[PDB]
């Protein structure tokens, strides 16, 4: 699109300029101008496209949700009618909020996971289609809402197969994908026991791997802790 | 409300 | 515009959801509609004008004050080149910042200016006039950047006229005013001794007015305390 | 790194 006449490592540089500047809109369009060059990312590249897109859907989830509370208030006995004009302005933010996901959708199916070989970026990949299918579950109403919720859990389990084969338990990405798949299980597929098994298991295992660097000893208790508060939460 | 990440 | 089939009314309460929700981009196009419905606006409605745009271009100057330091050091004496890439996208962010600018202060032109009878709805847009020429300054460089100088000084003025003659030393748009009118001398117009006179004099005359409600003594002290962090910063 | 309001 409008990124097609600037060169692959200029978008990466701009894209990382727009991080530090916090101008998250710009890194997305730069990241998915890189990603529709054709070519595999690399893991900072993957990294960067991730950070983009969490931010800008991480704002839009948070309006949707300002929003919805708004309405579900509004639609309570004792409430007074406004209109038609908190309805609107909730459907004009998710309808956003669902162009992102679809964008992002769009990448990982064209071509990103089908040219993804190594385990580091097709487990990405996977997750990345499962977090993105799980936000378009967060407002899902209609007749797809079970077909939304089953394309999350698919991309997470088949993600889930190949990081269990595949990577120490310590991995910070397979340590990621187990937390947001217990996140799926506990608040969008109603299974709050099989999100506490999930994330009690996902922090044994890594806590009895720790022994085998402090760098990475410091990546993966990061992730646990979040596991750890989740439990918490959650129990 | 759960921390993902 | 976009906005031009949308109830006035219902722009205004979108607003105020898009000020909830944090979308202050949304906020802005809802209260460009509004302005553009060729009424004037109320007290509150004008805080909101101020408030959307205020946010959407703060955010716009941080990103580029973050540009612009990169690529100062990306001139010094020993720094590698990087190619264009870090003042294209300067550039990119500067050019937008503008647009936001000009979108204000072709508003302010067309027509809230000149219909604004009152001293506070007149000192209003004059102090936003200013301010947003100010903001142009801040990225001015070529051969309009004195005239861009003048602009702001001179609507400032205007407003200061005004604001003396017919408000109080407390007022909150004439105390605001003042601050303001302060940073353009210290920041802007390489006065700083002009800026801490100014500062000092607002205070002082409002400090010896504070005792004409509880409610406005919150509201003046409130902005007073920002001349004082000033002063300190200054002295 | 001044103020404004
Ligand atoms: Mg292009
Ligand atoms: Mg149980
Ligand atoms: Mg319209
Ligand atoms: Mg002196």
């Amino acid at each position: 699109g409008a990124m097609g006449s600037m060169e692959r490592a200029s978008l990466i540089q701009k894209a990382k300029l727009a991080e530090q500047a916090e101008r998250y809109e710009d890194m997305a369009a730069f990241m998915k101008g890189a990603v529709e060059k054709g070519e595999e990312l690399s893991c900072e590249e993957r990294n960067l496209l991730s950070v983009a897109y969490k931010n800008v859907v991480g704002g839009q989830r948070a309006a949707w949700r300002v929003l919805s509370s708004i309405e579900q208030k509004s639609n309570e006995e004792g409430s007074e009618e406004k209109g038609p004009e908190v309805r609107e302005y909730r459907e004009k933010v998710e309808t956003e909020l669902q162009g992102v996901c679809d964008t992002v959708l769009g990448l990982l199916d064209s071509h990103l996971i089908k040219e993804a070989g190594d385990a580091e970026s097709r487990v990405f990949y996977l997750k990345m289609k499962g977090d993105y299918y799980r936000y378009l579950a967060e407002v899902a109403t209609g007749d797809d809402k079970k077909r939304i919720i089953d394309s999350a859990r698919s991309a997470y389990q088949e993600a889930m197969d190949i990081s269990k084969k595949e990577m120490p338990p310590t991995n910070p990405i397979r340590l990621g994908l187990a937390l947001n798949f217990s996140v799926f299980h506990y608040e969008i597929a109603n299974s709050p026991e099989e999100a506490i098994s999930l994330a009690k298991t996902t922090f044994d295992e890594a806590m009895a791997d720790l022994h085998t660097s402090e760098d990475s000893y410091k990546d993966s208790t990061l992730i646990m802790q979040l596991l750890r508060d989740n439990l918490t939460l959650w129990t | 409300r759960s921390a993902s990440f």
